[PDB]
């Protein structure tokens, strides 16, 4: 997470991020819409940060410092590079829409009027197919990853010291290994709530209301597909047990 | 400071997201109430014991039966929520949420929490519910449901005014520490 984006999203809301003289130029309904869009982008920035802690802090530290077998590290952090690729691209598109909307002479005053089209693009076509494939794989490997982590923490001294060392800083308080895995699993089910609330305050332009209505439907289709493609993998569960899920 | 994990379950309109937000900030937001809650690790000292209590929401997972149980592994205490302004949310507790939590979290204490207690004597709430032949949940109806489901205890709170919020999480911490 770079300083520029952290500072742009430091405030608890859009209404506290923009200059108060700029805030006063907008209707109440536009303020409400912008506050929810700001929450979507700020939580996406945090989710991309969670994925960077998993790839750079945990995964790479285990490979370079503990010299763990790539297969063990893969079991602990399944699909992390694919997940990071999906969300860093989506975050880049969100931040570019904000950057283009900035008033000349300002690095904080903006209004995003056309989010719907960006959401339709993210949740349709090849990007939706990749999100569905990646989350169906990740969520099916969730239980296996937590069990593999617990076994390593309890039986390997160097692994326990590594974890305690890299998770000691206060900035990592909410981001232990298991915490990162659940943060990532829960991310996809936050989108409908955020989109529906943005839609609630986007009736001013009929085309925007229609675009968000389509986007909400696409996110729900994606979640139903992922939910239907999940089966918890279990190391040691013989094929005789797969049949009764 | 031992680490304990708390998960809140309940219907979409039970107020679980707001309860987590108000507790974690010790404040009902004055400018913007967030739509979602990511996670939080609260430092709580209850009866002389210091605990790091990790908090998790299940909001948005209600329609996904294979995604939702991924929130449950290693849970130490469950907050099972209903809204006092919604007798329908209380009816869904014994045969939807309770058998699910007992399956994925066997032997984990469950605290039944009646949220939005400030709406029990709200005239707009009472007029609205009377159209569907209903009324705000009474404290004894909450206690009887908690007794029926084998809850560890029954508690009420209001995220709006903060009354009872600290008590709910301090009791959850005590329940998470028990054998
Ligand atoms: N006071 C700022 C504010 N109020 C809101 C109500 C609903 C949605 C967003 C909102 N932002």
């Amino acid at each position: 997470s770079m300083e520029m984006d952290e500072k742009d999203f430091a405030a608890d809301s859009w209404s506290l991020a923009v200059d108060s003289s700029f805030l006063q130029q907008h209707k109440k309904e536009v303020m409400k819409q912008q506050d929810v869009i700001y929450e979507l982008i700020q939580t996406e920035l945090h989710h991309v940060r969670t994925l960077k802690i998993m790839t750079r802090l945990f995964r790479t530290g285990m490979l370079e410092e503990l010299h763990l077998e790539p297969g063990v590290v893969q079991g602990l952090f399944p699909c992390v590079d694919e997940l990071s690729d999906i969300h860093t691209r989506f975050l880049s598109q969100l931040l570019e829409r904000r950057r283009q909307a900035l008033c000349p002479g300002s690095t904080r005053n903006f209004v995003i009027h056309r989010l719907g089209d960006l959401l339709i693009s993210q949740f349709s076509g090849p990007s939706a197919e990749q999100m569905c494939k990646t989350y169906s794989e990740f969520c099916s490997r969730h239980s296996k990853a937590l069990k593999l982590y617990k076994e390593l923490y309890a039986r390997d001294k160097r692994f326990q010291q590594f974890i305690r060392k890299v998770t000691r800083p206060a900035v990592l308080k909410r981001h232990g290994v298991q915490e990162c895995i659940l943060l990532v699993t829960q991310r996809i089910t936050k989108y409908p709530l955020l989109i529906s609330r943005i839609l609630q305050h986007s009736h001013g332009i009929e085309e925007e209301r229609q675009d968000l209505t389509t986007a909400l439907g696409l996110v729900k289709e994606l979640l139903s597909n992922v939910d239907e493609g999940i089966y918890q993998l279990e190391k040691g569960a013989r094929l005789q047990e797969i049949y009764n899920r | 400071a031992i680490r304990k994990k708390l998960v809140i379950v309940g219907d979409g309109a039970c107020g679980k997201t707001c309860l987590l937000i108000v507790f974690s900030k010790d404040q009902f937001p004055e400018v913007y109430v967030p739509t979602v809650f990511e996670n939080y690790v609260a430092d709580i000292e209850v009866d002389g014991k210091q605990v790091e209590l990790a908090l998790w929401d299940t909001a948005g997972q209600e329609d996904y039966d294979r995604l939702r149980p991924l929130s449950y592994p290693d849970t130490d205490v469950i907050l099972m929520c209903f809204s006092i302004d919604s007798p329908d949310s209380l009816e869904n507790i014994p045969e939807k949420w309770t058998p699910e939590v007992k399956h994925f979290c066997p032997n984990v204490p469950i605290i039944l929490v009646g949220n939005k207690k400030d709406l029990r004597n709200d005239e707009h709430t009472r007029r609205e519910l009377a159209k569907m032949k209903q009324e705000p949940v009474k404290p004894e109806e909450g206690r009887d449901m908690a007794n029926r489901i084998g809850a560890f205890g029954y508690m009420e709170c209001s995220a709006k005014t903060k009354d009872g919020v600290r008590e709910v999480f301090e009791m959850a911490t005590r329940a998470a520490l028990q054998a």
